[PDB]
RNA sequence: UACCCGCAGAAGAAGCACCGGCUAACUCCGUGCCAGCAGCCGCGGUAAUACGGAGGGUGCAAGCGUUAAUCGGAAUUACUG
């Protein structure tokens, strides 16, 4: 059962949210 | 003289190490009982046992023996060049040089029989390289996963040989059977089985978002013809399918993996790789299990953006990510094997 | 059920001289009573339209030494009462029988005045009163009793009242060691730096 | 028994929650989308006032937090509205 293994959520393929390019805009940050 | 000098005290220390790992006072403890107990002259009454714990003791001996000899020995060593270096005298100074060189190889043919404590590290065996769930990019860490792997192959002196390759259709590789031969490979292997996380900037990306892909090795041995238990004919299928009419697949039932084959050019050829191939990993999830019996799945994490692999379980970090991706593993597997996961 | 802590910190944090301690030594020697306590003391944050409220509310509390549940009632009594509650409270906290000992001068600071009430010091009417909350009423002399009138701390606190600023609402004797309460105080009386009017509206959140 | 008088000596007697915003209280260290947090918005992918520890602070205090449950805020069934 490694098919299976390499499945589960825990290794779908994350990407980093971005900070100064397209997804870039926050409305409130972290701190006020 | 130098480099005798040298020498003297790096054999001790690393039989001390040596000493360290084996944690030899419970072996020592362990000898001792057994030891009374064979003094005890009721033991050999019942035979079977008898004979257990003779098994046991001896080799609690000549372990312990051994550690006793590398203490003794290499003291006698330096007694000798101390008596050389007094008199001045070209033979005895040869003599305590040459000497220690036996102690040495007795030491590290000690540490390697310790490394290889399982029945079939000196076979060959299958590496079986998955490429991840995300896409192009899983598909090209896992083919650069097996460039790693291979390059490591060629550095150790392995024959390496691809049995299955499944190709990414952008890039890289959807998966791949590796056949490994040589001695003691699986011994060296075994340890890099799990998941492998790759961390990167991805270029197939168009933006430069930084993605996070995995990768699993799966290694087993090869086992065939030695091995008693065989696989159901009911339980097997057999599978023909096209190359890129030769290639075969087979598949069981009961557990519910599968193994493939199309580096041969006919079909019976195939099919019977991939019978050899599904016996062995069989044998492997036996023997895995008895050990869980006896008794996440990630083992290292390439991040090429800060530039730093990792092995998860060992703890040991490097900086040189080319060097690592180039085949220069054997420093993780090591420590690996040290550690006896 | 008192904080026994620091004294001149929660002066600090208030920014005033909160007449934690007997008023010998001027507080500036004592403690850097201008920046605030801890790490963070030099930073002054911009503070928030509840927090000021809040910060009022403790001083007043940290002042006549009264813990949060103890407050509340009082809060409540004096809204109950008739008349502006703010003044209706702190005449409440001024009527209690260890302030009124303070304001005699039979203790340096509040804290030893309510030390001596504990302490069976303080006869109110003739009748030995142990409570520290309890509310001297108009008309009742309040006294030091034979036992404790021989204490050199007494004579001490005495001398610090006399120092500072009297008040008109009291009568006390040094010689005699006995003070009437004439009247409770009307707000003119009290200091004006005390912003009931926030704790009012504190307790209406 | 309450209450009172005498005796000795600071002696026998302080914790719990929190500190990104709402919400009073901020810094360093470790980890690095892990481990974990979370009431909502969210935080964490190697400079984290949001995780864990420390120092510092804030709020309550012989209690302090969590959970449950009710009204409130909800003019969000509005008779008032
Ligand atoms: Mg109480
Ligand atoms: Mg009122
Ligand atoms: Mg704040
Ligand atoms: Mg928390
Ligand atoms: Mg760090
Ligand atoms: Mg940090
Ligand atoms: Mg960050
Ligand atoms: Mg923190
Ligand atoms: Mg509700
Ligand atoms: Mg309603």
């Amino acid at each position: 059962a490694i098919e299976t293994l390499l499945h589960d959520p825990l290794f779908r393929q994350r990407v980093e949210k971005n900070k100064k390019g397209k997804g870039s805009y926050m409305r409130k940050g972290k701190h006020g | 003289i130098n480099p005798v000098n040298n020498r003297i005290q790096d054999l001790t220390e690393r039989s001390d190490v040596l000493r360290g790992y084996l944690d030899y006072d419970a072996k020592k403890e362990r000898l001792e009982e057994v030891n009374a107990e064979l003094e005890q002259p009721d033991v050999w009454n019942e035979p079977e046992r008898a004979q257990a714990l003779g098994k046991e003791r001896s080799s609690l001996e000549a372990v312990v023996d051994t550690l006793d000899q590398m203490k003794q020995g290499l003291e006698d060593v330096s007694g000798l060049l101390e008596l050389a270096v007094e008199a001045d005298d070209e033979e005895t100074f040869n003599e305590a040089v040459a000497e220690l060189d036996a102690l040495e190889e007795k030491l590290a043919q000690l540490e390697f029989r310790r490394m290889f404590s399982g029945e079939y590290d000196s076979a060959d065996c299958y590496l079986d390289i998955q490429a991840g769930s995300g896409g192009t990019e899983a598909q090209d860490w896992a083919s650069m996963l097996e460039r790693m792997y291979l390059r490591w192959a060629e550095s150790r002196g392995f024959k390496t040989e691809i049995i299955e390759e499944s190709e990414g259709e952008v890039a890289g590789i959807k998966s791949v059977t590796i056949k490994i031969s040589g001695d003691y490979a699986y011994g060296w292997l075994r340890t890099e089985t799990g998941v492998h996380r790759l961390v990167r900037k991805s270029p197939f990306d168009s933006g430069g978002r930084r993605h996070t892909s995995f990768s699993s090795a799966f290694v087993y041995p090869e086992v065939d013809d030695d091995i008693d238990i065989e696989i159901n004919p009911a339980d097997l299928r057999i599978d023909v399918y096209r190359t890129s009419e030769s290639a075969v697949r087979i598949t069981h039932i009961p557990t519910g993996i599968v193994t493939q084959c199309q580096n041969d050019r006919s079909q019976h050829k195939n099919k019977d790789q991939a019978m050899k191939q599904m016996k062995a990993k069989l044998y492997e999830l036996e023997m895995q299990k008895k050990n869980a019996e006896k008794q996440g799945s990630q083992i290292r994490s390439y991040v090429l953006d800060d530039s730093r692999i990792k092995d998860l379980r060992t703890g040991v970090e490097t900086r040189n990510t080319q060097a690592v991706l180039d085949g220069s593993l054997d420093q993780f597997i090591e420590a690996s094997l040290k550690a006896g996961l | 059920a008192r904080y026994l802590g620091p004294k001149l910190k929660l002066s600090r944090r208030e920014g005033t001289d909160l007449f934690l301690k007997s008023g010998v030594r001027a507080i500036d020697t004592k403690c850097k009573i201008e920046q605030a306590p801890g790490q963070h003391g030099a930073r002054k944050p911009r503070l928030s339209d509840y927090g000021v409220q809040l910060r009022e509310k403790q001083k007043v509390r940290r002042i006549y030494g009264v813990l949060e549940r103890q407050f509340r009632n009082y809060y409540k009594e004096a809204a109950r009462l008739k008349g502006n509650t703010g003044e209706n409270l702190l005449a409440l906290l001024e009527g209690r029988l260890d302030n009124v000992v303070y304001r005699m001068g039979f203790g340096a600071t509040r804290a030893e005045a309510r030390q001596l009430v504990s302490h069976k010091a303080i006869m109110v009417n003739g009748r030995v009163v142990n409570i520290a909350s309890y509310q001297v009423s108009p008309n009742d002399v309040v006294s030091i009793r034979e036992k404790a009138k021989k204490q050199s701390r007494v004579k001490a606190a005495l001398e610090l009242a006399e120092q500072r600023e009297k008040p008109t609402w009291l009568e006390v004797d040094a010689g005699k060691m006995e003070g009437t309460f004439k009247r409770k105080p009307e707000r003119s009386d009290l200091s004006a730096d005390i912003n009931e009017h926030l704790i009012v509206e504190l307790y209406s959140k």
